[PDB]
């Protein structure tokens, strides 16, 4: 009846929260809903497709590049950006690098208003005289949308890719029986939220609670159809 | 175990495709199963190892736990800087272990990433931990496998119905064959070939093998047809049960033993799920209630020995 | 005394399955059903394949249908209902149960679809049949779809349930629990009295003495052999010092 | 609560011992942390429960 | 589990020698009410409570954390049994 | 210590035939030995409880 | 042979009365009983319960009487049977003594009875407690019911043929360890002996 | 999109509520959390205190009565009584019965701010000349508190009884496939409420969402820390 909700975070990635004490059973009522929404909602960057020169098939190898096509696709999925203005819900990032080089997420050519929050990342290695050019597509949304789902092709040979939407990675809360004075039936519910960096766990959770009470207030206007 | 259990369907029939596209369309059309070992181009891979490409574990969980994949399926993952082909739960294991020890680099280094984790593997892992790592480290690891293992067991919710052990259709067959073989041994008793004792032996051995022609079929049935069956898995992983026990709970029970100690000459057939006739039960109860005192009494002689050994090697 | 079933009191069924009460649980979070009916026990599916008693299984199997039909059954010893009979009662109970869902303005739950699917992959329900028939084969198998009161998501595989007969045995924690600090002592030797009513502590067997010796606890063993047992000035200097 | 807490104050640190009969393995006597709980029953860790 | 056990065991040659050390030292800690020891106010084994967070009165734990640092010296026939209890009762009341 | 109770089963008046139960036993339900009770049993692992 | 009555419940005294102790002054003791005075004799059948007995070190030492079993003046135990003449079940109810049993050839209650007659040409029966295939002619007697093959408590166990003796033991004795209930309720599945 | 929220009731006993469309899987994320609190924190009565002229204890037998006091309490726990005023913290019900009559919840002495929702609730059967006086105090509370935890001290023999507050009998929700929104695989949440007389199902869901949203905004400003 007097919750002490606190938070222990680190950087923009990891964060923890403790709502203690509480009534028996409520910790669960809080745990799943917050969790289910934190990974199925919460808008974010999520790169979608990519195009590449000389590379038509998503299989056929690209000479001059150490890694194959797929490896690059993966590294591209791990990458994360952000849109500064709410107006742009879709942009296009580009890049070109020749000769021997260490290609990175930083080496990526700029965009209108897009900041790559993940500058240091391995994308691909280029051998002697390696010709590489690619134009990636980045939209916004929520949840998970595999290559099967979105059929995006902004070019002739473009290659749809898994969309990592939810900036969050894994939550997995835990409720433990806590004791204060009398009545050991109490909830010490603790939540550990992981974020890619788009938003710190604090902001993510605080967004979730909004997506919660908002949905809750949806019960206003009864309509009596009595059977 | 249940989580690390690698599932493989048979529906796909393992056909051959030139490009991933035919296989794909096949999956959607229901012409091929998910984890079915098919063939694309010059290589072979499940529909899962293609339709699911994970550049990291968190991606795997985020996709599966979200409900787009099954906890145990053959997929392609990038876990610990390497491209493997495994299951989400499979990764989860090494993950929990490492998160308990604190560096997953040594964790996955000493664990089996190939086959599901049963009693043995778990044991070995604990040992290797207490030896390479340290005491508290292992206390942690143990508790980890406790909490997560338990919760997972609750997840699966595996239960036991009457139909959770089905007797092979080879029971009626392979046994009705012995029903003829007995009649043959009898014809030999009346033809002078066989006497009264060698007949007893021919019958006792006929049933000794007849117990095998069925007991084998039991396990071959749980393996060929229902690998996810609760009884089978429980006894397999080492959760509960033993082979002879599952034998009497599915296949034929087998010949009993007269209280005089000479084994009986008549077959019981029916299993516990089938149900025993009055006769079968009473006939069995002899050596059955015999075993009770056989153990219960000997528990005393245990103390008898113990105390003495203590009174010799004490100094 | 009106004793209510406590936590830890003995409980068993007619099939010789013992057990104690480990921590009851709020009706709120319980593995209930689509009709909002929570189960009352949650027994462990382990001591069945080992102890080999399939009786509780068939008892509960019949109970599962007998729930919706309310008809009390009489199965004589070594002469009784068989698989086909019970299977029929299950087909009947389902045919009116699911029909109560159709009538009350509903259909097949999405979660139920999920379970039917992942169960169809292992071949638990014959493929090619609509959810009605799959859940019909399952409901008659003794198993159904259970929702976790905590989460709200359905359990992976189907879980068998039904009506079962259980019994609260003699042994009650309330009467079997006890402990003491400084009690009476035997007249002959100053050793603490035993039992419960005597208001006394337990015995340290030769077995225990040996165990402690194996650990290497010198003083802990002496504590059992002096200050805490028959010693005179020792126990008094203990209650003296500690206090 | 004057006591229900103070007792916890003398409890912390030191740990008691639990013995299950018969005592075969020395492991049939182990030392556990005295965590006060409601009820007359006694809780024990499910793993080492085998040694007893 | 008792943190440091892997290190504690790894100190003395035997097993029980550790127990003798922890015990006798803890005895010295309860004799003088912790005003002997080698720990700074942030090393002190605090005990959290709904009331106030004091230093854990348990001597065993105090001795644990004490030896874990190594600031303590132990051994057979180290010093005369006379002065050892003579100057220990002097320095502190 | 187990109580001995007999619950009357009949109305303020009705005619009955010899052999008909007028009162239950300590364990008896309508002339049927009743030990414990019938509950809804769930066969499934629960957090190792 | 005289101890505190078992009032734990109604069925409790009813069992405690039908119990047969091999101990006592003029009986035997825990020393001189190895196997013999414990083990289940072929003739036991519809006289002594093959399962019910204390799970402790007294297994087989103290059993109970069979629900249909009886004790005459001489002290022997006679179990109910039914005479039959060439596949015809006679209303004749014979209480055959232990020795009397070894003479005739008894069938089972689960036998193929078609309208007071035999159906199959191979029927279940025995001699001296020795199960053998038998013809519809050579059948001299038959079992009244499988109930007599067990005790009281043991007969309160439904689908007992689907379980094992080990568990049936406790399944019975615990019913004696049972306690009444204010709201107590009979099982929705019984054997109909209650 | 705006969720179509409809409320179909029947009496104070039954009622059904539907919210469609919704997000994928969300139907659980909302429907179950509500159900949880719904079956716990809903305030109710189910009496507390009982007294009869000739009774020394809960096992005593009163002349002219078919059942003992404990069987009367067995029906006293099943007794529902609503309060016409939200401000009452207690009450005292009165009852008298003479002659050959079957006493019932409807036989009580009516008063202000009280209504029985089950006049057909069988209490005791009074035989020839059987005289029985009785009175109870039905206090309102929250949750489940057995008689062993609450005292009475009304008078000489004041017998406490268990308290089942929770006017909610059972709650069951179903998640199906809704036809009311743009995309597919969405949910139509249908929450079904079963309560007795004390409170209407609609009211139930109301205060349920109240307490749910309350413990939801408990996520206010925490106290930071980092290792």
């Amino acid at each position: 009846k007097a919750p002490v909700f606190t938070a222990t975070t680190q950087g923009d990635h990891y964060g923890e929260f403790v709502l203690e004490p509480l009534e028996r059973g409520f910790g669960v009522t809080l745990g799943n809903p917050l969790r289910r929404i934190l990974l199925s909602s919460i808008p974010g960057t999520a790169v979608t497709s990519v195009y590449i020169e000389d590379v038509l098939h998503e299989f056929s190898t690209i000479p001059g590049v150490k890694e194959d096509v797929v490896e690059i696709i993966l590294n591209l999925k791990e990458l994360v950006v952000r849109f500064l203005d709410p107006k742009m819900a879709s942009t296009t990032l580009i890049l070109r690098a020749e000769g021997p080089k260490e290609v990175r997420a930083g080496d990526f050519t700029p965009s209108a208003d897009v900041e790559i929050m993940n500058p240091d990342l391995h994308i691909a290695t280029l051998e002697e005289g390696g010709k590489l050019y690619m134009e990636v597509r980045v939209d916004r949304g929520v949840g998970y949308v595999p290559a099967e789902r979105h059929g995006i092709k902004d070019r002739i040979n473009a290659i749809p890719v898994d969309a990592i939407f939810s900036p969050v990675r894994r939550v997995a809360f835990q409720v433990e029986d806590t004791r204060l004075g009398q009545r050991t039936d109490l909830d010490k519910l603790t939540l550990r939220i992981w974020t890619d960096g788009s938003v710190t766990p604090l902001e993510a959770l605080n967004q979730a609670v909004a997506i919660l009470k908002e949905h809750l207030n949806y019960f206003a206007n009864p309509e009596a159809s009595l059977l | 175990y249940y989580i690390t259990q690698v599932r493989k369907e048979k529906k796909g029939a393992g056909m051959a495709f030139a490009t991933p596209e035919e296989a794909l369309a096949a999956y959607e059309r229901g012409e091929v199963a998910l984890n079915a070992p098919i063939v694309v181009a010059g290589r072979e891979t499940s529909v899962g190892r293609l339709k699911f490409v994970f550049a990291n574990p968190d991606e795997a969980l985020l996709a599966v736990a979200h409900g787009l994949l099954d906890l145990q399926d053959v997929v392609t993952v990038r876990y610990l800087g390497r491209r493997l082909e495994t299951s989400p739960g499979r990764i989860l294991f090494a993950r929990i272990v490492g998160e308990a020890v604190g560096d997953e680099k040594v964790a996955q280094e000493l664990i089996q990433m190939d086959v599901p984790q049963e009693k043995n593997s778990l044991k070995d892992l604990v040992y290797q931990a207490f030896l390479r790592l340290g005491m508290e480290k292992t206390a942690r690891l143990l508790d980890a496998l406790k909490y997560y293992g338990f919760t997972l067991s609750t997840t699966s919710g595996i239960t036991i119905g009457i139909d959770d052990a089905v007797i092979p259709e080879e029971k009626q067959r392979y046994l009705e064959e012995a029903d003829r073989k007995l009649r043959q041994i009898e014809q030999a008793y009346e033809m002078g070939f066989l006497t009264d004792r060698e007949r007893y032996d021919q019958v006792i051995q006929l049933w000794t093998e007849t117990t095998e022609k069925v007991t084998q079929a039991v396990f071959k049935n749980f393996e060929e047809n229902y690998p996810f069956n609760p009884l089978y898995v429980m006894a397999q992983s080492g959760a509960r049960g033993n082979p002879q026990q599952i034998r009497q709970l599915c296949g034929m029970r087998g010949l009993m033993q007269k209280p005089s100690g000479e084994t009986f000459e008549v077959p019981v057939r029916s299993s516990f799920r089938e149900g025993l006739t009055v006769l079968e039960y009473f006939i069995s109860s002899h050596g059955a209630r015999k075993g009770g005192a056989d153990t219960a009494l000997r528990t005393a002689d245990s103390g008898y020995l113990t105390r003495k050994l203590v009174d010799v090697a004490h100094e | 005394q009106k004793r209510k079933l406590q936590v830890g009191d003995k409980l068993a069924n007619r099939h010789g399955n013992k057990g104690v009460v480990a921590k009851i649980l709020p009706v709120e979070d319980m593995p209930h059903l689509p009709d909002g009916t929570p189960v009352d026990v949650i027994l462990n599916p382990l001591g069945v394949p080992s102890r080999m008693n399939l009786g509780q299984i068939l008892e509960t199997h019949l109970g599962l249908a007998g729930y919706f039909l309310g008809q009390r059954y009489i199965s004589p010893v070594f002469d009784g209902a068989t698989e086909p009979e019970i299977k029929e009662l299950l087909a009947e109970a389902f045919n009116l149960y699911f029909g109560k869902r159709q009538g009350e303005g509903f259909g097949v739950d999405k979660r139920e679809k999920e379970v039917l699917a992942r169960a169809e992959k292992l071949g638990l329900v014959s493929p090619g049949k609509s959810p009605e028939e799959q859940l019909k084969e399952l409901f008659d198998l003794g198993k159904v779809v259970l929702y976790d009161g905590r989460t709200g998501e359905p359990f992976e595989g189907p879980i068998v349930v039904g009506q079962m007969f259980i019994m609260k045995l003699y042994h009650m924690v309330e009467d079997k629990m006890h402990a003491r600090s400084t009690g009476p002592y035997s007249l002959i030797t100053q050793q603490p009295l035993g039992g419960k009513a005597q208001f006394g502590g337990q015995r340290f067997g030769e077995m225990e003495v040996w165990a402690l010796e194996a650990y290497g606890a010198a003083h802990t063993l002496q504590e059992m052999l002096t200050i805490k047992s028959d010693d005179i000035e020792g126990r008094n200097a203990a209650y003296q010092a500690i206090i | 609560d004057e006591v229900w807490d103070a007792l916890e104050e003398v409890i912390h640190g030191k740990v008691v011992l639990l013995n299950r009969a018969p005592t075969l393995h020395r492991l049939g006597i182990q030392a556990f942390q005295p965590v006060l709980v409601e009820g007359q029953s006694i809780q024990l860790h499910p793993l080492v429960c085998e040694a007893f | 589990a008792e943190p440091g056990i892997d290190k504690l065991f790894g100190m003395v040659d035997s097993k029980y020698r550790l127990t003798v050390v922890v015990a006798k030292r803890a005895q010295q800690l309860l004799r003088h009410r912790f005003k002997n020891t080698v720990l700074e106010p942030e090393e002190r084994p605090k005990m959290r409570t709904l009331e106030g967070l004091y230093d854990d009165p348990n001597a065993v734990t105090w001795a644990m954390k004490e030896l874990l640092t190594g600031r303590l010296f132990f051994g057979e026939n180290l010093v005369p049994e006379d002065r050892l209890q003579k100057e220990m009762e002097r320095l502190y009341p | 210590g187990t109580a001995f109770d007999q619950r009357p089963r009949v109305r303020v008046g009705q005619r009955v035939k010899k052999g008909d139960l007028l009162a239950d036993g300590p364990a008896s339900e309508e002339g049927f030995l009743a030990l414990g009770q019938n509950v809804l049993v769930a066969i499934m692992p629960f957090d190792g409880y | 042979l005289s101890q505190f009555k078992d009032e734990t419940n109604p069925l409790s005294s009813l069992r405690h009365k039908r119990r047969i102790s091999a101990l006592g002054p003029g009986g035997l003791t825990r020393e001189r009983a190895g196997f013999d005075v414990r083990d289940v004799h072929r003739t036991h059948y519809g006289r002594i319960c093959p399962v019910e007995t204390p799970e402790g070190a007294n297994i087989g030492l103290i059993t109970s009487l069979a629900a249909y079993a009886r004790v005459d003046a001489l002290g022997f135990i006679r179990t109910p049977y039914r005479r039959v003449k060439n596949g015809v079940v006679t209303e004749e109810v014979v209480y055959m003594t232990a020795s009397e049993e070894d003479r005739y050839t008894i069938a089972q209650a689960n036998t193929p009875l078609e309208g007071d007659r035999i159906a199959t040409d191979r029927v279940v029966a025995r001699r001296r407690g020795e199960p053998v295939i038998v013809a519809p002619e050579e059948v001299e007697f038959m079992d009244v019911s499988p109930k007599q093959v067990f005790s009281l408590n043991t007969n309160l166990i439904p689908f007992l043929e689907h379980d094992d003796a080990n568990r049936a033991l406790m399944g019975s004795n615990m019913q004696t360890q049972a306690v009444p209930l204010i709201r107590a309720q009979a099982p929705v599945v019984m054997t109909g002996l209650e």
